[PDB]
DNA sequence: GTCGAGTCTAGAGGAGCT
DNA sequence: CGGGCTCCTCTAGACTCGAC
């Protein structure tokens, strides 16, 4: 089964090759082989021996069509056929007029012609345009919603709106949500938010309803980069302003339809009001929501045909429909995780706040005698003082003495006529001190300067932080720094003479992003190595400084993410909603809690069509020194289920390599870059990541960043900054970029795609946004456009993987469902009986996707090196590595001990073949 | 000035200079706390009581007698009680009573009654503060919580109690890093850990948790298992006895070292004296009447007032302020002649030393709010 | 009877034989259970306030349980003997050494106060009069009996000694009658010391007899004399511009006997302890379902109450179910001031079913007003 | 009337992921 | 020209409203 190409690269096994590409094909010819051989000889890669990998023989599923592209097209058409049929119902539909007055009942109301209000259980429509309004005061619970469907207007009123009660259960349940559900298409402007509030979406078993998003299609069609939205808002080559807008509903409406400007409620009662206001201003809010739904439908009417014109391959839509059905399960350990993480966060915050407040209290004593003018850290604060503004005894004898004193006290307690109406806030304290303390009438008042924190601009002055013997100073123009007295004998970020501190030089703190950026806080993670090095030091001395930095690192993720994580809309399934497998499993906890979190992913939320999510796509990996980092590990499969998933090995590196190879000749490894990518293994430490990591001396995770940054338009400044940071030099950068070159063909292919009249992805031909085409921008945003070629090819890869995985799961009846897909990972919640079938399906999916990537480029083959995953994880909790134990500060005993989660197994292709007998059927 | 000298000066410590030595203070053979020291110890005992009984689910009070039954155990070193009239030697060791060395024996004696009180539902605990006698005779005030964990969750509850005790000891501390814990084992190899405080001479085990088994409970009950078997969940289980014993005399000494211008920055919920009242120039009679009324108002709300207006000895403001600082007075209230005109009184805070004016009507509410919000 | 009621409600403790009147008075065992300990703690706290917080120049005193010992013939208190010393021997010389050097247990708190006199004298700038108060355990032979004596040692000049004694007598009578359901059961009496010194005793009309719960003595300077045989200047206090050796007035009571007195006086079978003395003041239970949400409401209410110093009995945590009348009877036996019941209606509008022990009349109150009402009721009971 | 306190809103830097 | 996002806290600024 061994096969080798003309370049002696080991290719796909003959048994697999005869099924993927079939017998026959066209050889590249003698000239192409000569090109590749000379190119490899020039770079010295020709003479290297190749270690043969074991042969793989599989009975692959019968690919449909005449080739692989036809196979993928047929799969995607079958997948997304009902949802295009449902989507075309909205474009041609006509709506009856909006009712004069809305209903005040419970449940769903159907408004026929002339405003006839009829209560119904569910809309029961294949196509809906949806918007959900949530009273933020009552927590994360749907308040009211308006739906547009062909020939109907729908409104929904929650029981927490019609009925008035002292309190409701804080734990959400399916009975508290919107009942909205053989395929059905639900359209919304942020349809992830509208999906999260549906009761049928939390069931463990999958459902056929798919959600399409108007802002997703807006980003696909005419989206704007983050550097472009800034310019667009500031304004509101510039020919792109007329064909693009921010993802706001009104901004999109004024662009795609251009009718009368949309109106919003100025008060914002759903975000800035109470339930009483909503119950008293009900009609205005319902009308302003119906207006938004109508605007969304009108935008969709103009958006659907244009997206299909610019993204013609069925795989794009078939993958966009599937990427919006993410599903994260949780258990009662989620509440314990929240409680323990919050408790540890409060404990560490109090530990640092005690020291901070002690320094603040010992600081204000310098007011006496004006000693602050001598302090090297606090001489710049506000030390003003405010005046106070204005507009044995006998039993009978002792009783009289008591009464007289009490009356004398009571007399003065009535002398409040001179008291000003507004109580003055701490007139006797210094100016900087008042801002640190909440006012006495604050409902959340706590004694002392409770508002002080490490992020504040006074802390590095209170703690008397010192960088290499110099006190820290803040300049509004240049950020943090330090004052070197003597005003030039110090070497650093250069003395910025803008500050003009008398007798001192302002040197900026070294920053990881170079002298173009300004330091915001000296307590950044980057300074901990400099803290331990003895450069950054604290005034009180000892371990106070290092302990403060360590606590800041431990709680920094939780400080920014506790609002999101705590407010994650967890819905706990009752016992009647769980499947029989969870009920009957031995690990089932009869007195436990089971639920799920639906990520609010807005698919294609980037000009590169990447999905984005506030929390889950940015959730930190479990680390032994981060509070709450076990967040993903808290996503634990229910009893009887496993989280079978995999990671693509060097996804974008191999995509760029195959593009460069195909542009060169019809083989794999034609270019030096492609040959380097193919001849390597992560397990042996010789892949293109480690190959450069060893050369430069960094970790594999930093090697990824280095290589990807160098590929994606680093230029000369990035290389010179890296050289200066690593060796305290543009000639070396020129040498690196020169080494016709190793990666010249990939760059040529990317620039040919980018500068084309209508740039398209090489695989599926999805067009770029109208705001980035050469007709709209003359040679502008080049780095964003060239990066889009590979980064959106990665989204095409993800769409192909999702299509193939759904096809395999539905064809072989695997009892697993899509769980979550970070930008290159694909986690599947699979029942235990199907975990190895799922692993084999993932391996086959990766093989097919790599073969399709080769086929669309005309290579007609695939190497054995990249044909399969390194290993497919079979885990019970969502974590990066199956053998990793968290042992985070909020969970010191680990998943094995506290939460009782064992380790998993990472299985390569051969073990999966042995376990499944090389077959997916039972 | 040394901490011991300052505490003796401000009546936190008692005794002779020979009794103020480190070894003498650690021994416990003499009265070491003055009036303010006794008040601080009572405050610490009340904080421990609240945090370990009032806010803890199913923890109950118990009061044990100071003397254990007179059994002739050879290993016991406890002092014996002998009636002088009987004298006016084997029988003494045979039957004479002995002073208790730990509160565990009383907790185990009262274990049945507290089972009956809680309907025998495990888990539950007995908490007690009292004097325990140790051979050196030294006396220590032991605050011991004996938690009867079910055998299934012994280590889990042990870890929870270790974390809770460390948090409680660090809560009142100006330097939580000084309190630390380290796992230790006894002569019989029982698992456990000891809390410490980094005293200037070294770590002292202010609190120890011992993972005792069913043997320690069977010692006092050599009879039917059914009478001592707790109702853990659905199956009757002999509880796992954890001995969480904390020394509040050494705890108060630790907090006096931790709090320590010369100021004892004791926690607002620990300080013995919280409000100090003074007077202005004249007229004296009206100022004294106002101070008496204000003090009577404050005392009725539960705020420990120190009347400084009745002091006959004249002293400057600086001396008065330093005296109130060393005694850890939270606030000093000054009533002057201006108070009779508009009701404004000058208020000073120990933490910041900043003086601010406030109307006399709002003083009591401000103090109550400050003391209530300082606990959290 | 009261013995059964107090034992079954954990006011009393010990074996039934230990529940005899003589055993209770002797104090040779733990005679008070957790509720009895709470009631005695409340009584001690009220005494401390009435005679050390709301009093002038009265200070805390706390001293060792043991005494140095002087081999006096009248010292019948038990002695401390080290087991190691006995084991070393294993006889006249040994017994002589024991009687000469072994420390004895304290029988009264007077000597501890006299030992602490010097430091408290310095604290008050030697200004007479001033008092020393202490609550502690005293050891007396019946094994060994222990009494939780609460005593005040008042140092007053020779002038107005009898006046101060009468002042203290009337104030103690008023304080004991303040919490009394039947204040006529408390009576004062005249008495004379064995040395001819005058004094007074405070009785309580127990069903068996008028036990002395508190005793007053005009001891004079004789006690201060021995405790300090040294120079007079370290003994005499300041009276105005003069210096005089103060006369020592002994005002000593028994809070174990006082607690028994207040258990008998505060006696369906319902105890009517004073609100300032009752151990449990609020009982929080729960009605029908939803139990999961009503339990959260009760947890919130309980956390709100405990943060304001109100003792609460978490009855909602008990899995045993019984009729509401039985629960009310049990709470009355345990002297619960108010019984709070949270039901389904509480979720709808915040109204709870509030019951008062003194009236047996039910009420509906909003949740937000419960804390304020309880605090106001307790303050009104305390001030009046 | 003029001053002074609340109240959104914009930008900047840091921290997560890929 | 590393990219592409997400959200947070912190602070400067303009605007509004009430109080004397
Ligand atoms: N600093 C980074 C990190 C990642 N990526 C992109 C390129 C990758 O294809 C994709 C996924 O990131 P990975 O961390 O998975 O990178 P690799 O796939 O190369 O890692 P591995 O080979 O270990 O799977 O994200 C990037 O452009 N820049
Ligand atoms: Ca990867």
């Amino acid at each position: 089964q061994l096969r080798h190409n003309p370049l002696d690269i080991q290719m796909l096994s003959r048994g697999l090759h005869e099924q993927i590409f079939g017998q026959g094909g066209e050889m590249p010819g003698e000239a192409a082989v000569r090109r590749s051989v000379e190119h490899l000889q020039k770079h010295g890669l020709w003479g290297q021996p190749a270690v043969p990998l074991p042969d793989v023989e599989l009975r692959l599923p019968p690919l449909y069509g005449d080739n692989l592209d036809q196979h993928f097209r047929l799969l995607a058409q079958k997948q997304s056929l009902p949802y295009l049929e449902a989507a075309n119902l909205l474009l041609q539909a006509q709506l009856p007029p909006k009712p004069p007055a809305w209903a005040w009942a419970e449940g769903w109301t159907r408004y026929g012609p002339e405003g006839e209000a009829v209560p119904v259980a569910i809309p029961e429509e294949r196509a809906l345009v949806f918007d959900v309004e949530v009273c933020l005061a009552e927590g994360t619970c749907p308040t009211l919603a308006v739906a547009i469907s062909p020939s109907a207007w729908y409104s929904w009123c929650s029981q927490r709106l019609v009925e008035e009660r002292y309190s409701w259960t804080s734990q959400l349940s399916p009975a508290d949500l919107i009942p909205l559900e053989q395929e059905q298409l639900v359209v919304g402007h942020n349809v992830s938010f509208d999906r999260a509030h549906i009761r049928e979406q939390y069931l463990i078993q999958g459902s056929r309803m798919r959600f399409l998003d108007t802002m997703s299609m807006h980003m696909a069609i005419s989206g704007l980069s983050s550097f472009q939205r800034s310019l667009w808002i500031a304004a509101k080559s510039w020919d792109w302003l007329d064909i693009s807008s921010v993802n706001s509903l009104a901004e999109v409406h004024r662009l795609y339809v251009g009718g009368p400007p949309l109106e919003k409620e100025p008060r914002e009662l759903f975000v800035k009001g109470t339930m009483k206001d909503i119950r008293e201003n009900f009609q205005d809010l319902m009308q302003y929501c119906a207006q938004d739904v109508w605007a969304t439908h009108e935008v969709f009417q103009q958006q659907l045909p244009l997206f299909l014109e610019r993204c013609p391959h069925p795989v794009t839509l078939a993958g966009m429909l599937e990427m919006g059905v993410s599903y994260l399960p949780v258990n009662q350990n989620w509440e314990r995780y929240l409680a323990e993480a919050q408790g540890t966060y409060e404990e560490l915050q109090r530990e640092m706040k005690k020291s901070l407040m002690d320094l603040a209290n010992d600081a204000c004593q310098l007011l006496s005698g004006e000693r602050y003018k001598e302090d090297p850290w606090l001489w710049d604060l506000e030390w003003d003082l405010q005046e106070f503004k204005q507009k044995p005894c006998s039993e009978e004898e002792e009783f009289q003495q008591d009464v007289m004193a009490r009356a004398c006290l009571q007399k003065l307690k009535g002398t409040t006529e001179l008291l000003p109406k507004r109580p003055q806030h701490l007139p006797g304290h210094p100016g900087w001190y008042r801002k640190l303390c909440p006012r006495l009438d604050d409902p959340a008042w706590t004694p002392g300067p409770s508002l002080l924190s490490l992020q504040m601009r006074v802390t590095p002055k209170l703690m008397a932080l010192t960088w290499d013997g110099f006190p820290l100073h803040y300049s509004e123009r240049h950020g943090w720094g330090y004052l070197v007295p003597g005003r030039s004998y110090h070497h650093g970020n250069g003395p910025y003479n803008d500050v003009d501190i008398p007798g001192c030089w302002f040197f900026k703190l070294p920053h990881k992003d170079g002298n173009s950026c300004n330091v915001g806080s000296p307590f950044a993670k980057d300074f901990l190595p400099k803290m331990e090095d003895g450069t950054l030091q604290a005034g009180p001395g000892g371990a106070s400084g290092p302990r403060a930095l360590e606590i800041n690192k431990m709680i920094s993720f939780w400080r920014n993410a506790h609002k999101r994580i705590s407010s994650q809309m967890v819905v706990w399934l009752p016992r009647s909603a769980l499947p029989r497998a969870v009920i009957r499993h031995p690990d089932y906890d009869e007195e436990g809690l089971y639920g799920a979190i639906l990520p609010q992913v807005v698919t294609a939320g980037t000009i590169t069509r990447r999905a984005v999510e506030p929390t889950w796509l940015t959730a930190s990996n479990a680390r032994p020194d981060r509070v709450g980092s076990e967040l993903k590990a808290m996503v634990q499969a229910p009893p009887g289920y496993t989280l079978v998933g995999a990671d693509v090995d060097s996804q974008e590196l191999w995509i760029a390599a195959v593009l460069g190879d195909a542009h060169f000749a019809g083989m794999h490894g034609c270019t030096a870059f492609g040959w380097m990518t193919l001849q390597g293994r992560k397990s042996r430490g010789t892949d293109l990541h480690s190959k450069t990591a060893t050369t430069v001396g960094i970790s594999r995770e930093h090697a990824k960043i280095f290589n990807y940054g160098r590929i994606y338009g680093a230029g000369q400044p990035f290389a010179e900054r890296l050289l200066m940071q690593f060796n305290h030099a543009a000639e070396k950068a020129q040498q690196m970029y020169a080494a016709g070159g190793t990666e010249s063909e990939m760059f040529n292919k990317l620039e040919s795609i980018a500068t084309s009249d209508i740039p398209r992805t090489p695989v599926l031909g999805c067009c770029i946004s109208r705001a980035l085409e050469p007709s709209a921008v003359q040679e502008e945003f080049m780095t964003s456009r060239v990066n889009w070629v590979v980064q959106s090819s990665a989204v095409d890869y993800l769409h192909l993987m999702l299509v193939a995985m759904k096809w395999l799961f539905e064809e072989f009846a695997i009892d697993g469902r899509f769980c979550i897909s970070i930008h290159d990972e694909v986690r599947y919640l699979v029942r235990e009986e199907d975990r190895y079938r799922a692993a084999l399906a993932l391996q086959i999916t990766n093989l097919l996707t790599r073969c399709m990537f080769a086929y669309k480029l005309g290579l007609n083959d695939l190497p054995q090196s990249v044909a399969f995953f390194s290993a497919v994880d079979i885990d019970r909790c969502l974590r990066k590595e199956v053998t990793m134990d968290c042992k985070t500060p909020s969970n010191p005993t680990g998943m094995e001990r506290r939460y009782g989660i064992p380790q998993g197994e990472a299985l390569d292709i051969y073990q999966i073949i042995e376990l499944t007998k090389g077959s997916l059927e039972k | 000035e040394a901490l011991v000298d300052l505490c003796r000066r401000r009546h936190f410590f008692s005794g002779t200079p020979q009794q103020l030595s480190t070894a003498a203070l650690l021994s416990g053979c003499h009265a070491r706390f003055g009036p303010l020291g006794v008040e601080l110890r009572k405050n610490l005992a009340s904080q421990w009581w609240s945090s370990m009984v009032v806010f803890r689910e199913q923890v109950f009070a118990v009061d044990s007698l100071h003397q254990e039954p007179g059994s002739s155990q050879p290993r016991d070193s406890a002092f014996r009680l002998v009636s002088p009239e009987s004298i006016r030697l084997e029988n003494l060791l045979k039957t004479s009573g002995k002073l208790r060395a730990t509160l565990l024996h009383g907790a185990l004696e009262h274990y049945v009654n507290c089972l009956d009180l809680v309907n025998r539902k495990l888990p539950f605990g007995l908490a007690q503060i009292g004097v325990c006698f140790h051979p050196v005779v030294g006396e220590k005030t032991e605050a011991s919580l004996v938690w009867f964990t079910p055998t299934r969750t012994s280590s889990q509850w042990l870890d929870f109690w270790l974390r809770h005790r460390l948090l409680w000891w660090r809560k009142f501390a100006m330097s939580p890093s000084n309190f630390s814990s380290a796992d230790c084992q006894d002569e019989l190899g029982r698992k456990g850990s000891k809390l410490y405080y980094s005293f200037p001479w070294g770590k002292e085990p202010i609190e120890t948790l011992w993972n005792l088994g069913d043997q320690e409970l069977l010692h006092t009950y050599p009879g039917n298992v059914s009478t001592i078997q707790g109702r853990d969940g659905r199956k009757n289980v002999v509880p796992c006895v954890l001995s969480v014993s904390g020394d509040v005399d050494l705890g108060t000494l630790a907090y006096l070292y931790d709090s320590f211008r010369k100021v004892l920055k004791l926690h607002p919920c620990l300080a013995p004296i919280k409000v100090a009242l003074d007077v202005g120039k004249g007229p004296t009679v009206e100022l004294r009447q106002v101070c008496q009324g204000l003090l009577n108002e404050l005392l009725e709300n539960g705020i420990s007032v120190w009347p400084g207006y009745s002091e006959t000895v004249h002293s400057s403001l600086e001396q008065l302020h330093s005296k109130y600082d060393e005694m850890s007075v939270l606030f000093s209230v000054l009533v002057t002649e201006t108070t009779l005109e508009n009701g404004l009184i000058q208020l000073r805070s120990r933490d910041t030393t900043m003086k601010e004016m406030m109307h006399i009507s709002k003083l009591r509410d401000f103090l109550v709010k400050y003391l209530a919000s300082a606990s959290n």
